[PDB]
């Protein structure tokens, strides 16, 4: 059985210029997860890291969206967040939700489907 | 008098073994089920698990040499030496009929000798959250692309020249509170009240030495096991894991299966490596069924 | 002066980016630079400078937040500690190519350097650590003969100030033994060597910096990852201890997937230390290293 | 290269409760090897530990030769000895040097020829 379970939601459709904020939930309460980070595919584009954030809460970014996107933690809600400012439609692609769960002999990593986003 | 809290029904109790006093907590009635602990903690872990086996069960809980107040060891601290005190512990109560084991961390490293060298003495058996002392333990990471590593501390307590002790002296509940929240998914459970208790008892010197001797003598135990493990544990086996942050993962089922012929494994989602404070309900739950099936 | 000037040598600062840098330089001729690692400072250099300096112009600068150098402005990563690193050494030669020689952590911040900068780095000599990547996540927890050599990775990387608050009032005591744990040669740290590494890394300022580039290592990784798209070119030699605490065969082994152009050397009954432990035959091998085809 | 050599000295016939020493001196300074031990085949069995020293000073023996073998270093002659008292027939085997010098990755094995001792 998956240790953990992510599921995206709040992508979407949006104009040059506007906001989204995106939403991982877990099946797990969050802090069992050593590092969430959120992941983009767009087409004929490499697989990108774009935010991650550890236990500690400690963050980093990809430099692409540095100033522009934020991630956190959202304990009682047992969410990570994405939020999108100031998006250009070379933001387009499915953002993914990973999950880092280390074990004592290395981390497992864990995947949501990802949610849809267009910028147009 | 007393550095944890005993469970109503229970009782604290002394047995000098080969020399050396143990400190151990008892109590129901039936078969006997001994649960055993593992590193930063003593027999208190198990103040939740030990009501509902008493339900069926003589449970007895006790404080490994050294740790809790159990007397130090007087042979030594390899997983051979402290399984001659835990088995005679045990076979003086319940001489004529075999036992169930249930260990935690190192409460394996310490358990696994008596089990393989006496295994129709053992009826069931649970082992959970650590590796059993052989060469797989070389091939942890020192360092992890999440970080600080889980078993860095292998070789921090294993150091020579006392370094553990010299760089914890004076900062032990500082030490214990970061090794028992990085190796846990649900830090909630450690409430200051549970941390100090913890922190306060080994602490003291002769037990915070010891901790560290299990790991000094983690070398010699891991050549021990690999001539006993020559012959399989054949009695019915569960293994037990986190699947959160700070747990063994899969690694605990897939090392069992070169030893034991008879084993089932699960892995507790969310879960770190302190399953019965983290995740008591499921944990409770699976070691109460595992040894009540076929009773 | 933490550390004993070499005569005809100065010691100096220069400003860079906001961070005031120390350093040591003598010598006249083409530049070399020589990065120290962790736990020390120029001053391991100490030996091989006064002989680098009869063909060259020797630079030997302490680390951000090491020795009398200032913390880094940016973070400790290798790419934003290279970029101190590499226009430190641009001003002493702004129109020629210079060498780059150095040991342990030295190697994760200046490698970044390295791989975008190829044409002003005519000659590469790299000693005693890897380079930051995923090969350092195999690196063992606990061996088959006890501790092992590479725990400190996570022991100075863990959260919360773990290595600070547990080695604070043991700094000399921890140095002492982190040292002589990875020395073949334990004779060299003498009382007096001991103590004045010891005295320079207990400035609290400089015991953080010390973890911190662990702390950044998982991103020096990251950013490592995209610049070995491009491999290195210039000539490179590594150097590595056979003896009890070296990287062994794993120095020159992993070199091979960076440079084109690479010669490595274990030396028998070495650790860590090299320029302290095994003074000669490495002083030997790095001066000829540099001295062939000039 | 070779990163260290060893060269033993010592072993030979001698009868049922006598004594031996052996010898293994080492290539390079002797503290630049993390584990000196001595291990012995008989013909038709398995090579097993007999004696280890750590450069700590820490020594671990076999079960067989507890309180009757002795191993030592000797810095200064950059030497290893065994020391072999009460032997018994069944301590007849070729005795091995083995040097253990642990590198960051891990530990590389080295041998020595072996001498042989007969118990008679």
């Amino acid at each position: 059985m998956a240790q953990v379970k992510l599921q995206e939601s709040g992508g979407g459709l949006v104009q040059p210029g506007g906001s989204l904020r995106l939403s991982c939930a877990s099946s797990v309460p969050i802090f069992a997860i050593t590092v969430m980070g959120w992941y983009r595919q767009a087409p004929g584009k490499q697989r990108e890291l774009v935010a991650g954030i550890k236990r500690s809460g400690d963050t980093n970014y990809a430099d692409s969206v540095k100033g522009r996107f934020t991630i956190s933690r959202d304990d009682a809600k047992n969410t990570v967040f994405l939020q999108m400012n100031s998006l250009t439609t070379e933001d387009t692609a499915v953002y993914y939700c990973n999950a880092q769960i280390l074990s004592w002999m290395g981390g497992t990593d864990y995947w949501g489907q990802g949610t849809q986003v267009t910028v147009s | 008098a007393e550095e944890f809290p005993v469970p109503n029904g229970f009782e604290s109790a002394y047995r000098e073994v080969d020399g050396v006093k143990l400190h151990y907590v008892k109590g129901g009635q039936g078969p006997l089920v001994m649960l055993v602990h593992g590193f930063g903690q003593t027999w208190y872990e198990w103040h939740q698990l030990m009501p509902e086996l008493a339900k069926r069960f003589t449970v007895i809980a006790p404080d490994l040499p050294g740790l809790g107040q159990s007397e130090p060891p007087k042979t030594g601290y390899s997983g051979e030496q402290v399984a001659v005190y835990l088995h005679k512990l045990a076979r003086q109560f319940s001489p004529d009929r075999p036992f169930d084991l249930v260990a935690h961390d190192i409460g394996i490293w310490n358990t696994y000798p008596m089990v393989v060298k006496n295994q129709a003495d053992i009826a069931r058996l649970v082992y959970m959250e650590a590796p059993i002392p052989d060469a797989r333990i070389y091939r942890f990471p020192a360092f992890t692309a999440q970080g600080e590593s889980l078993v860095w501390h292998f070789s921090f307590f294993a150091a020579d020249d006392r370094l553990a002790e010299t760089l914890i002296a004076g900062k032990e509940r500082f030490f214990l509170e970061h090794f028992i929240k990085s190796h846990a998914s649900n830090t909630e459970v450690f409430s200051e009240r549970l941390l100090d208790l913890y922190a306060r008892s080994y602490a003291k010197p002769h037990s915070l030495n010891a901790s560290f001797e299990y790991y000094r003598a983690l070398n010699e135990s891991v050549r021990q096991n690999a001539e006993l493990a020559k012959t399989r544990l054949q009695m019915p086996t569960m293994t037990l894991a986190g699947g959160g942050h700070g747990g063994m993962g899969t690694f605990q089922l897939e090392q069992m299966k070169a030893y034991a012929e008879d084993v089932e494994g699960h892995v507790l989602p969310g879960c770190g490596h302190w399953l019965p404070e983290e995740c008591a309900a499921p944990m409770n739950r699976l070691v109460i069924d595992f040894l009540s099936r076929g009773r």
